[PDB]
């Protein structure tokens, strides 16, 4: 549901042309029962009824960053959670621009899968933690602590333009919660995990001795969604992928990285990370 | 040579700070990782003796 | 850039310095003395009639026209004598007096306090520990037993 | 004596000036002059990200630089 | 007395997050920065992980018992428990708990701590 | 409407209780320096053979670099802030003074974050005197200690002189090195006595003095006059950044 | 009277649902009017009038501090005197937790007896300079 | 790119004058009084003249050219022009124009400074 | 006229007033202490009786005119009355009325002067 606030206004003006009372912001009052009628529709219907479900997205607009309007706590009263997107990091240069101090979900862990629990898991506790030291400028740079690299990583990752895949995001998120891409700096976090989904290392430079962990194949995320990574089998190739990804990198990559000192390599470079945070 | 300045481009150094976190709690959030982090490590050496 | 926003001054340019004369032909009736501790002075070009300070090579006093010498101050006592006749007693510790031929001095000094505000009795308990850390066999404590028994004889000697 | 011990003049004339500071009597100037004997001072260095201590130059008078 | 104490003693503390805010800790007094960090232990002590929360939290619940939540909050109000670090008091039940958490963090860190040191040995 | 209201009344409440804050530096401020004021009255007297004895004229700079090879600059910086550009003004003269032979030991903890982000390699430490004990002649001693450290053939003590209240000005101290001292007092010492420069006095009969001296005695004089120096440069950035500081405060509030 | 603030939303009541005109915060005009009526009444009485006397302790409920409110204005206008309660001293131990730069009476005293008024004068004099003392002094 | 940097730089620099219009520039960070003087020279970049308003702003108007508004503010963004002062920035259009005006403005305080030359000599 | 230079003395004098809390009184010019005393002189000048508490507190009151105010202030301001001490204006009408306590002030300090001679001459 697009611009609900829209549909707001719609029966704000049948109403008072219609010649009913107005109320709070001018509605006629009972505005809270038609969000009402129309959100409590959405459902996960029993396994009588076909174990049927609709998810809802309605979209609200906000005036100033206010959540005090009327319609905006009204609909806040109805949804279970709220995506909140914040112009300040919008134009702060995230983007997506959520705010997780303000977006939260009422269904939690019972919503996401058995692969995404575990790390959803470490990555509240690490955004926990993160979110206390942020605000502090980086003064000790080699005596910064692992949690202050990995929820910068974490951020770094969440920039997209566009949707990712489940084994597209699983695997990039692990390597950032384990501390497997914590030598590489922060610029280079998207570039990292673009290799790591669409150019295969290991298999380009011989370093194969993985039975069948590879991201090229995109069905091995049928396999992640039922055991898990935190499992006998998918764990420690799922590390002897990631630490040679990072290996390889860290020598080929990161060191040619470093050593551009041109105004036009340098701006070559730059766009391409910018590139890697849209298609990723 | 004048100033690692950081940024979102590569030559520029690190900017791990995020806008969401406020800066008013800092200095007691600092304060506190420093006096935890010395207790950990008196409680390192006391299980040692 | 901008071509030298900065310009700034020698901080010697602030004080006042005598300006030695050669053949002037006049001795003074009564030096012009100056004594400053570690960076405020206790007397500000007073007139003096007399001064009498201690050094390594001995005791030395200086009068008006004394000679140009520059020389250390041992630790010890310091004698102001004024026209009036009185007299005021000084501990010092270390310095350098800067006598002048126009009649100026200025003994700058670490420490200078009069004797009068010092008592026999604290000043007894110091020396045993002075001398018994001079008696321990150990550079650390010898050394630093001499220095005070050093600072501490003249006093036990002025004083009565 | 003290000279090749190592100490210099001045760590000289302020153990002196302690001493001095020491027997001197109970009063205000005792508590004006206290101040300029007490250690309090140290050194710093800043590492990468962190600080750390420059402890070849001691504070502590009886002690020789290395 | 208890509550009563605690509550005068949050009131202080928010006069003082008035201040750190803008000076720092370093200008204020050591009887200050103790009651600092009592309320930040105390702040934290007072969360609690629920059982219907298992979902959000991924942790057991805890059933605190009243004389045991006076005996403990008495003994960090008088200074009893200042060596225990902060966190542990994060999302527990009793003092018990929050002895072993603390145990707990310390086997990591001394974890951390070694293996930083084989690293070391390593390259 | 609410929100916004709400949102203007906690801002006017942080507003006045960073006021009072304020004011309670500013009252703190005052004490500290109604005590160092006492000092005006007695200041201006020690130095005087220091600078008869270390002076010289003012040498350009671009000789000085090419004459030596490891210079020192010492900026005494501020132990905390809200002084004013005092620290930003001694960056700034040392950042238009920079030279591939520097060295730079300070005092302050300011003087930690911004030099080393500013001088990569040159700035080496500094020195703090936590302000509970007033500074001292050993506290000098203590900063000499650091400097020579270094080999160094001149140093350049900067610092803050307090004009008055509303006047808190830089300035230097030139320091020679021991053996380049002694050669120029002989040198000085044989010809007849002319001064090369307005304002700077005429010191023969000291640099003979000197020479009647023994070797031992013109080191420790060397040492005890920069030491006096030393400390007068602490003593009066001390001053400067508690009269700055009220300046520095009055115009926050 | 515990309290008037819940008056005045009876009265408020009884006049919308009887179609009364509105004013400000939906109350009518003579509100105010209304604690006129009461508060009035009461009077220390003349010696021709038995020496009676009437006190009141109206009390009136704030909100997060709120004194630029209706009642509370209308309340102010009208009395002879207030006390000023706060939480942040109701929780810091000061109970009762007046507000004493807050907390007026403009009966000084003509009420306080030959023994209080000594007492008083001595504690205003002590209280007017341990506030301005204790507001600039640190916490330390 | 160089537009979402420019709108970040912005950003911080808005956070910023929260503590600048308080305190004052001295109490930032070196990092942060660059950011500073580099977004005061955006957004004084930012400004230039109209034909329209030749009236009011006393300058001819330019009209700046897109090709060329990238790369300005590319090297504005990189620290590729820092020495330029920051009112070479206002009312001009295109670096070219700002370093003309910072030639301008050179040549004018270096000549104020040998007229008072000659003014304190024949003083 | 008159009123206008009094209205200058005395933000002058809160602009001292604001310094000599911060430094003190010898920190100032000896032109700012002359307009400090001839302020404190004014501000106890506009301190006037009043006869209609004539009986409440017994002293009497002064119905001032127009233009002998005028004259009193530019007279005070000209600075042909500053021998008289700053207590003789508080609580007076004109400057015919504040040297009648002026005289009564000096009056007063003689005869205790003479008292305190003479008893310890006696003794």
């Amino acid at each position: 549901y697009d611009d609900l606030s829209k549909q707001a206004v719609s029966y704000r003006q049948i109403s008072l042309l219609l010649r009913r009372p107005p109320g709070r912001e001018a509605y006629p009052g009972d505005v809270f029962y038609l969000h009402s009628r129309l959100l409590e529709r959405s459902a996960m219907m029993s396994p009588q009824k076909g174990s049927g479900s609709l998810t809802s997205l309605p979209i609200v607009e906000t005036l100033s960053n206010d959540v005090t309007a009327y319609i905006v706590t009204n609909v806040i009263s109805i949804t279970d959670g709220q995506i909140y997107l914040d112009a300040k990091l919008f134009t702060g240069g995230q983007r997506p621009a959520v705010n997780i101090g303000l977006s939260v979900s009422r269904v939690g862990s019972s919503a996401q899968n058995k692969a995404m629990k575990k790390v959803g898991g470490a990555l509240k506790m690490l955004m926990g933690e993160y979110r206390k030291m942020a605000g502090e400028q980086t003064s000790g740079s080699q005596n910064v602590s692992p949690v202050m690299i990995r929820g910068a990583r974490c951020l770094q990752l969440f920039n997209q333009k566009g949707p990712s895949y489940f084994m597209d995001a699983i695997v990039a998120l692990y390597a950032v919660t384990n501390g497997y891409m914590d030598d590489v700096k922060l610029q280079y976090s998207k570039f990292y995990e673009f290799l790591l989904l669409n150019k295969d290392l290991p298999v380009l430079y011989g370093q194969v001795n993985n039975k069948y962990f590879y991201m090229y194949n995109k069905n091995l995320n049928y396999f992640i969604r039922y055991f898990g990574l935190n499992h006998e089998i998918l764990e420690p190739e799922l590390k002897k992928y990631i630490e040679i990804h990072t290996n390889l990198f860290l020598d080929n990559y990161q060191s040619r990285m470093n050593e551009l000192k041109s105004d036009e390599d340098l701006v070559q470079l730059k766009n391409l990370l910018y590139a890697c945070k849209r298609t990723v | 040579n004048k100033v690692k300045v950081p940024g979102r481009k590569p030559q520029d150094e690190e900017d791990l700070t995020w806008a969401e976190a406020d800066r008013k709690l800092t200095p007691e959030e600092r304060y506190a990782r420093d006096k935890q982090m010395a207790l950990l490590d008196k409680m390192t050496s006391q299980v040692e003796e | 850039q901008d071509p030298r926003k900065f310009f700034p001054d020698n901080g010697f340019r602030f004080f006042d310095g005598p300006e030695d004369s050669f053949g002037d032909g006049n001795i003074p009736a009564q030096i012009i003395l100056t004594l400053t501790r570690q960076d405020e002075f206790i007397l500000k070009q007073e007139p003096v009639a007399a001064i009498t300070i201690r050094t390594n090579e001995g005791e030395m006093g200086v009068l008006a026209g004394h000679e140009y010498t520059v020389q250390q101050l041992a630790p010890g006592i310091l004698e102001v004598e004024y026209e009036g006749g009185k007299k005021d007693q000084y501990v010092i510790s270390g310095g350098f007096a800067h006598v002048n031929d126009t009649g100026v001095v200025d003994i700058n000094t670490v420490e200078a306090v009069p004797l009068e505000e010092i008592d026999h009795e604290k000043l007894a308990k110091a020396l045993e520990e002075a001398r018994a850390k001079s008696q321990s066999p150990d550079e650390a404590v010898r050394i630093q037993g001499e220095i005070a028994l050093e600072i501490f004889e003249p006093l036990e000697a002025a004083l009565h | 004596s003290w000279r090749d011990a190592g100490i210099s003049y001045l760590r000289y004339l302020s153990i002196v000036t302690r001493c001095i500071h020491e027997v001197q009597k109970e009063g205000p100037l005792l508590t004006k002059n206290v101040r300029f004997s007490t250690i309090g001072w140290k050194s710093l260095y800043l590492d990468h990200g962190a600080t750390k201590e420059y402890t070849a130059i001691p504070a502590e008078l009886e002690k020789i630089p290395e | 007395n208890v509550a009563m104490d605690i509550v005068e003693m949050l009131t202080k503390y928010k006069e003082l997050q008035d201040i750190i805010a803008v000076l720092g800790i370093d200008e204020l007094s050591e009887e200050d920065k103790l009651i600092v960090d009592r309320a930040r232990k105390v702040a934290k002590f007072m969360s609690q992980p629920f059982a219907v929360a298992e979902v959000f939290t991924g942790m057991k619940g805890y059933y605190v018992q009243l004389e045991d939540c006076v005996s403990d909050f008495g003994s960090l109000l008088m200074g009893q428990c200042d060596n225990i670090p902060e966190m542990a008091f994060y999302m527990v039940g009793g003092l018990d708990s929050v002895k072993e958490k603390a145990a707990k963090m310390a086997a990591e860190a001394a974890a951390m701590r070694e293996r930083a040191r084989k690293a070391a040995e390593a390259k | 409407g609410g929100g916004t209201i709400r949102f203007w009344r906690e801002k006017l409440e942080g507003y006045k209780k960073y006021h009072q804050i304020v004011k309670t530096i500013k009252m703190v401020t005052l004490a500290k320096y109604r005590q160092t004021v006492v000092r005006t009255r007695v200041r201006d007297q020690t130095l005087r053979y220091t600078r008869k004895a270390l002076d010289a004229k003012t040498q350009d700079d671009q000789e000085v670099i090419e004459k030596s090879e490891c210079l020192l600059y010492v900026p005494i910086t501020t132990n905390r802030g809200s002084c004013g550009a005092l620290n930003t003004n001694m960056v700034r003269y040392l950042q238009e003074v920079e030279n591939p032979k520097m060295t730079i030991i300070s005092v302050g903890k300011k003087a930690l974050d911004a030099m080393t982000k500013v001088f990569q390699d040159t700035y080496r430490r500094t020195i703090l005197n936590d302000m509970k004990q007033a500074m001292s002649f050993q506290f000098a001693a203590y900063v000499l200690e650091h400097m020579n450290t270094v080999p160094w053939d001149r140093a350049q003590i900067v610092y803050n002189r307090y004009h008055g209240a509303a006047s808190q000005k830089l300035a230097i101290f030139n320091l020679p090195k021991f053996e380049d001292w002694k050669q120029k007092l002989e040198e000085d010492s044989a010809g007849d006595g002319k001064i090369e420069e307005d304002g700077l006095l005429q010191s023969l009969p000291m640099k003979t003095a000197l020479g009647e001296l023994e070797e031992t005695a013109v080191e420790d004089f060397y040492n005890f006059h920069s030491c006096l120096a030393v400390l007068n440069a602490v003593s009066e950035n001390e001053l400067s950044e508690y009269a700055a500081r009220i300046v520095a405060v009055e115009n926050q509030l």
